[PDB]
């Protein structure tokens, strides 16, 4: 299912990125359309500013701002999920 | 679980910890590029400036040239002249060395082969072998052992310039005269006897027998003193050569036909006995040979005793020997007195592959023939 | 054995070329069966 | 440009190896066809030493 | 090929050639494919560690092979070619003779030297008993030399003395059926 | 979605029919080397 | 060589991208490795935050300022930079 | 069927972090003494 | 938390290597005893046929 191999965020936080992805995975076959889904539902439900990255290959360095960050697997698929 | 808790969440607190910077490495490192971007950075490095650098290099080329993509990236990127440059290099002995076992490493397959070749390799590595050094010239022993693998190889070994296997052998009597270094001597003899079997020989035995004068010093080679490795490789080296008919003369001249005897035993460890049953069986075409297999104290006793189903290179060499032998007027009464004939019987009856059971047909119907009509061969 | 019994043979000489251009179309196309995808690839190829 | 080096290494296996089988299984016929031919020739001459 | 990550500070330093004795450990059991790793690691370095120090565990590995509580075994032999091996077999005391005779047999150069061998290893003083003897020599048996058939150890027992008795090695040379092996 | 190198899948049954091939071209040693595969891989096929 | 697929930068600001992810691409192995190489580099020089994903197979959405932003392919792996 | 055994990856991992602890001079008698202590 | 990176770089490194150079060891050593098998057989049959 899903396996959270980094997290800096409440359990609840977590949770809805979880769901927002899964929710996200049922609807867009493009993985492009993945990022634009989970950065517009996070940034309406919180502070506006975010960064999202979807994938199977992607190593990076990100400076993200604390208590906001997610490092998880849906399926195959790797999502990096951050705010600046 | 209060201290538990605590050292997790302190280690939490080490994780996002905002790390200064990636501080610069030394000049001296090496490293992989990402995929591809190595194997031409490796050719670079290897050329380099500073020496510690290119003996770096040099060690993650022979990590660079195990799996077979890897070696053929590395080689097509241009590594083997620069390893070889390397290794002509004289003035430190560890370069050298190290150069040894990574062209040892590159020459395994094919291409590393034929590349080593074009780029006058070989060369290189027949002169590395008379470095005043130990381990290099090990390392370059087996290197040339390993390139000699592909019958290319081994033309090109036959003529490239005037005289590479007359030195080679020349220098295996030099450091067996001087000494009792024997890994490198049987090294460069198993090269020999692998230079023997290429498919056009005729330079290769010509070169060896006509110029080189090889049958007596392996005669003198084949004596019980010397280490059995030696003597196994001097054997083996003697019947690759025997395939001559001047060979077989020559041997038979100096002697060496007891020496062979000497070796077939039922207690001596087995490719000793393989090999001297082996040139024994080359040597016996010979007239001269059949009557000093003869003449020997000891030979057809001990020829007999060898037969044995088990240990089959074995008992098909011996059984060989024993046809060639048999064709003798007197030896024939000596070999039925022997016991050779419910030996080859049961040797013929209980065995299942095909070349021994035709051997020991052979065997057999060449024991018990007096008179020119042959009768049908048994079975 | 110098020449009596070894006759020399050697490659036809352009049958790499060939070879190595249907292992790149077998590779790349991921048949089900090797031989059909040969068939076709080899008659296709003749005209 | 990635497939490149896959290619190389089959061909090569494959080119070596069949040469050298081929060479070996036909050295090994030409023998073993001589040796045939001397075994004929002594039973040929075996039938007529019984035919006299 | 050195391995350096961005971040990793100075405090820790990789001694060199751990990365060839990680190797070389790894070729090792890859190749073996052990079923008890930890007992075969152990093993291993304490072989290597041996040879380095100042050739025991492979021919202990060969006589086992040849043969056809191993760890005993293994441990007295690498802790030791007649006095070593008659040094394992006092330490011993005692699968754990025909070890000895077969290590005694594959060093041998003949026969005779064999069952010199075989006298001087079996018991001490210069002499033996004789059905012990007999089965010291019918140890070797098939597959590992001829002429020790059934029938041949049945005749030299015959020409033996009795089996309670005391056979040297000259009334062993002199027995009947015994001067052809030599 | 092959993106590396290593996901190209070499198949068990590939090098044994690719020598077996050349074994039968290096037994002809022919000069119309396509017509003869053709039909070579054609028979394997129709008789497969 | 460098086929940058979508740039919002001036021209030396990019040509020391290049560079930078052509010396990372030369000195190390793993992916996240080259990641904070680049993403440090141009912390230390052009302004204070950055943020970097070097990968194969991936497309982000992220929210860059304008001004600072790349996205280009070197040798065989894809190299996404940007400042928020 | 080559392969790593199942269960090396992680032995090797504890080796490597306790021969990087330790830092010694020998490592052959190091994994002998690491080795037969940890069978006991 | 200092080692954890270097310790899991080197281990899989390492194990890597091992098997690849296991694999072509075992592979160039098998081929030998091939060539060497063929050797003997026909160096054997070669003096038959001289016999003949």
């Amino acid at each position: 299912k899903a396996v959270i191999k980094n997290a800096d965020m409440s359990e609840e936080m977590q949770a809805d990125a979880v769901d927002c992805a899964t929710q996200a995975l049922e609807k867009y076959n493009i993985e492009k359309d993945i990022a634009a889904y989970i950065k517009k539902e996070f940034d309406r439900k919180h502070n506006p500013t975010w960064h999202c990255i979807v994938g199977r290959n992607f190593g990076s360095y990100v400076t993200h701002e604390t208590k906001h960050f997610i490092y998880f697997y849906l399926g195959q698929v790797a999502i990096l999920l951050f705010k600046s | 679980d209060s201290q538990a808790r605590i050292q997790a969440n302190l280690r939490h607190i080490q994780a996002f910890e905002a790390k200064p910077n990636p501080k610069a490495l030394p000049e001296t490192a090496v490293t992989r590029g990402f995929e591809k971007v190595a194997f031409p950075k490796l050719v670079r490095e290897l050329t380099c400036d500073n020496a510690v650098v290119r003996k770096k290099s040099l060690l993650a080329a022979r990590e660079l040239l195990s799996s077979p993509v890897n070696h053929v990236q590395c080689v097509a990127a241009g590594a083997t002249p620069a390893i070889v440059a390397l290794l002509q290099d004289q003035t430190d002995d560890e370069t050298r060395y190290y150069a040894a076992g990574t062209l040892k490493l590159l020459a395994a397959k094919e291409v590393g082969a034929r590349d080593l070749a074009q780029h006058s390799g070989l060369d290189a590595l027949a002169a590395a072998l008379e470095d005043p050094s130990e381990g290099v010239r090990d390392e370059a022993y087996g290197a040339l052992i390993e390139a000699a693998r592909f019958d290319s190889t081994r033309r090109a070994l036959e003529a490239c310039g005037s005289g590479a296997v007359l030195p080679r052998l020349m220098e295996l009597a030099l450091l067996e005269a001087q000494g009792g270094a024997a890994g490198r001597a049987q090294q460069g003899l198993v090269l020999l006897f692998t230079c023997t079997q290429a498919r056009h020989n005729a330079g290769i035995l010509s070169q060896l027998v006509d110029v080189a004068q090889a049958i007596p010093h392996l005669a003198g080679l084949l004596k019980p003193e010397l280490p059995m490795p030696v003597r196994h490789a001097a054997a083996e080296l003697l019947g690759a050569l025997a395939t001559r008919e001047d060979a077989k003369i020559q041997a038979v001249q100096v002697g060496a036909v007891p020496l062979l005897l000497l070796a077939a035993s039922p207690s001596v460890p087995v490719p000793f006995a393989t090999s001297a049953v082996a040139a024994l069986g080359a040597i016996t075409i010979r007239r001269e040979g059949k009557y000093a297999a003869l003449e020997s104290p000891g030979g057809l006793a001990g020829l007999v005793s060898v037969l044995d189903p088990c240990h089959e290179q074995l008992c098909i060499n011996a059984m060989t020997a024993v046809s060639n032998v048999a064709e003798a007027p007197e030896a024939r009464a000596i070999l039925v007195a022997s016991g050779a004939g419910p030996k080859l019987q049961h040797i013929f009856e209980t065995a299942t592959v095909e070349v021994v059971k035709r051997a020991a047909a052979q065997a057999i119907r060449q024991c018990r023939f007096k008179h020119l009509p042959y009768e049908v061969l048994p079975g | 054995m110098s020449s009596t019994y070894q006759k020399p043979i050697t490659i036809p000489g352009d049958f790499p070329a060939i070879l190595k251009a249907f292992t790149r179309e077998i590779l790349r196309a991921q048949p089900s069966n090797i031989y059909e995808f040969g068939a076709r690839y080899f008659s296709g190829l003749q005209g | 440009f990635e497939v490149e080096p896959i290619l190389e290494v089959l061909v090569g296996k494959v080119l070596e190896q069949g040469l050298m089988e081929v060479l070996e299984e036909e050295e090994l016929a030409a023998m073993r066809a001589h040796q045939e031919h001397f075994e004929q020739i002594r039973n040929a001459e075996l039938v007529a030493t019984q035919r006299m | 090929m050195d391995v350096e990550p961005i971040f990793c500070a100075e405090q820790i330093v990789i001694p060199h050639n751990l990365a060839d004795i990680l190797k070389a450990y790894t070729k090792e059991v890859i190749r073996r494919q052990p079923t008890d790793l930890i007992a075969f690691s152990a093993k291993y370095f304490t072989n290597l560690a041996n040879v380095a120090s100042g050739a025991p565990a492979k021919e202990q590995l060969r006589q086992v092979y040849t043969r056809g509580t191993l760890t005993e075994s293994q441990v007295t032999g690498l802790c030791q070619a007649d006095a070593v091996v008659a040094k394992v077999m006092e330490v011993g005391a005692f699968d754990l003779s025909k070890f000895v005779f077969l290590c005694l047999a594959m060093s041998c150069e003949d026969f005779n030297r064999v069952c010199m061998g075989v006298f001087d290893v079996f018991s001490d003083n210069g002499s033996l008993p004789a059905q012990d003897l007999l089965t010291l020599i019918a140890h070797l048996g098939p597959d590992m030399d001829p002429e020790v058939t059934p029938a041949f150890l049945d005749a030299v027992a015959a020409e033996l003395p009795a089996g309670g008795g005391a056979v040297t090695y000259m009334e062993l040379c002199e027995a009947p059926s015994l001067k052809p092996k030599l």
